[PDB]
């Protein structure tokens, strides 16, 4: 549905931290959904359904 | 689109004769596949002392 939110990972969990002011250079994002139903109908189209 | 790709997609494929064709294969496969790669390893060992 939705519902975004943002998420800090560390894999070490220790260490220096971050101070105040500073910035994470580091990011992730998600794959997205309409290339993913783009990609998916691409692929199935492809396919030779009379060989099938 | 993409539901009428996939109903394309789908009538091609028969339950019937995709059931008989798994069933023949799963029953032709049915606790043997280890004893037919053992007798593959033997046929290599008997063609390697036959040739």
């Amino acid at each position: 549905v939705g519902e975004q939110f943002i998420d800090l990972t560390s894999d070490s969990g220790g260490g220096a931290y971050f101070q105040p002011g500073d910035t994470i250079t580091k990011a992730t994002v998600p794959a997205e959904v309409g290339p993913a139903l783009d990609a998916a109908e691409k692929g199935l189209a492809v396919l030779p359904k009379e060989k099938i | 689109t993409l539901f009428e790709t996939i109903t394309a997609i789908s009538e091609q494929v028969d339950p019937i004769k995709l059931n008989e064709t798994l069933t023949a294969a799963a029953q032709a496969l049915d606790g043997l596949g280890d004893k037919f790669g053992r007798s593959i390893v033997d046929g290599n060992a008997i063609l390697a002392d036959v040739n």
